[PDB]
């Protein structure tokens, strides 16, 4: 299994400076440039604050 | 970048050539231009405004070059709607996307949806224009999806320096709209001063490509399936041709060996990407006289796109060892249009990039020693 489709993971949700999300696995290295805003949570938990937050996918620039 | 602008600069360098050829209907760049901007000040007049999307429900032809690029103009991203899908699929792609507009024909008027205005192409000149980050098109792609690409992708792959598409080119457009493999058929050709010729209506087979190829047609692209057929049915057929292009399904190297001793001085390319990083993020390329060996590579890298290997640790692999293949760099969508969670489970966060992000294409490839990629199959 893919690890950003492992559903009995531990997932965090990240943003970039154009305001576009990102799943990720918490078992991973933030990469630079982005920031957690959510989690450690399920992997389901994550999606929803994507959805919840990320009203649009342009990038902010 | 956008397409618009790197075609304005060929329209000013050579106004005059030969930009589309549609049967008997032949367009030069500067008629193109000014066709689109006339479509343009109808559909601004009609309502249209920047970041609208507007539905496209037309026949290959000359109307359909014109519609797309003044869509563009009004600063509106299009739709393509194949006219052979079902209404049922025409309406949810027309609803999802958000299009409230749909530009048909005569020909196609019964297919637009109840509630959505109908505008035939066959009915003053005033644009908005394109901007980079603005949205240039949504194309679907087992529910239907629809991938949202913004001007600044579409203009990184249509004006790519591997294309090597020049004016003296021409090359076949018959592949749907709706698909990626349009905005080869159709953008690289203009952006690089070359014309597109607009294949007469049906599938092209083996002696249609003869045909065109007679007439002057330099470049075409095919379906990995009608590759393989006519490579192994009739590979002199594509003798003439400066470049054949093929990619999607799987193409087996004995298929491009059968081209190459048929035809020993055409060049074969071999492209791989998602609609996610429009049309494509690697290829591969036999120049004249060279063999293929024993396996096709999905190959290297477009200039300004970078791919990864990654194994269940988002570690590197060495070469020769199989994972899960990313792509990232240049050409990537924003995202899936009304679906920020899917948007943000494949479109992630790159370890190798400042704040940048990579495309997972759940395929598996490995790398060789030298830095070209082999498909390993779908991780499904």
């Amino acid at each position: 299994t893919n690890p950003f489709d492992n559903e009995d993971g531990s997932f965090l949700v990240l943003v970039n400076g154009e305001g576009q999300h990102s799943l990720w696995p918490a078992f991973a290295e933030v990469p630079d440039g982005w920031t957690g805003v959510h989690g450690p949570a399920s992997r389901q938990d994550c999606l929803g604050y994507v959805e919840q937050n990320w009203t649009d996918l342009r990038p902010k620039s | 970048s956008t397409v618009p602008e790197l075609l304005a600069r060929q329209v000013t360098r050579a106004p005059d050539a030969v930009a589309v050829v549609d049967r008997d209907r032949v367009l030069t760049y500067r008629e193109l231009d000014e066709l689109a901007g006339r479509l343009s000040g109808r559909l601004i007049g009609r309502g249209v405004r920047r970041g609208d999307r507007v539905a496209v429900l037309l026949d290959r032809s000359a109307d359909l070059v014109v519609t797309l690029l003044a869509i563009w103009k009004a600063g509106a991203a299009y739709v393509p709607v194949d006219a052979g899908y079902p209404a049922p699929r025409v309406a949810f792609m027309v609803a999802d996307s958000g299009a409230s507009r749909m530009v048909c024909s005569a020909a196609t008027r019964d297919g637009v949806p109840e509630g959505i205005e109908a505008i035939v192409v066959t009915d003053e000149a005033s644009a908005a224009g394109a901007r980079p980050g603005d949205l240039a098109y949504v194309m679907y792609t087992g529910i239907p999806k629809g991938v949202a690409v913004p001007h600044r992708s579409v203009a990184e792959l249509a004006g790519n320096p591997g294309w090597a598409v020049e004016p003296g080119d021409a090359v076949l457009m018959h592949a749907p709209y709706a698909f990626d493999a349009s905005l080869f058929e159709i953008w690289v050709p203009l952006v690089s001063g070359g014309r597109v010729v607009i294949a007469e209506p049906g599938p092209v087979d083996a002696r249609r490509l003869r045909e065109a190829i007679s007439s002057g047609v330099t470049r075409a692209h095919l379906t990995a399936g009608s590759f393989r057929a006519v490579a192994e049915e009739s590979p002199e057929s594509f003798a003439g041709l400066r470049e054949v292009l093929t990619g999607g399904d799987v193409v087996p190297a004995h298929a491009v060996a059968r081209v190459r001793s048929a035809c020993p001085r055409v060049r074969i390319r071999h492209l791989y990407g998602p609609t996610e990083t429009t049309l494509c993020a690697t290829w591969h390329l036999l120049e004249p006289g060279d063999e293929i060996g024993p396996v096709l590579p999905i190959g290297r890298p477009l200039p300004g796109r970078r791919a990864q290997v990654l194994d269940a640790s988002l570690r590197a692999v060495a070469p020769g060892v199989i994972g899960d293949l990313y792509l990232s760099g240049a050409g990537l969508a924003d995202g899936y249009l009304r679906r920020a969670g899917l948007t943000a489970e494949r479109f992630v966060a790159d370890p190798s990039a400042p704040g940048a992000r990579m495309y997972r294409t759940g395929d598996l490839a490995q790398w060789t020693a030298d830095g070209a990629l082999l498909f390993a199959g779908r991780a499904d």
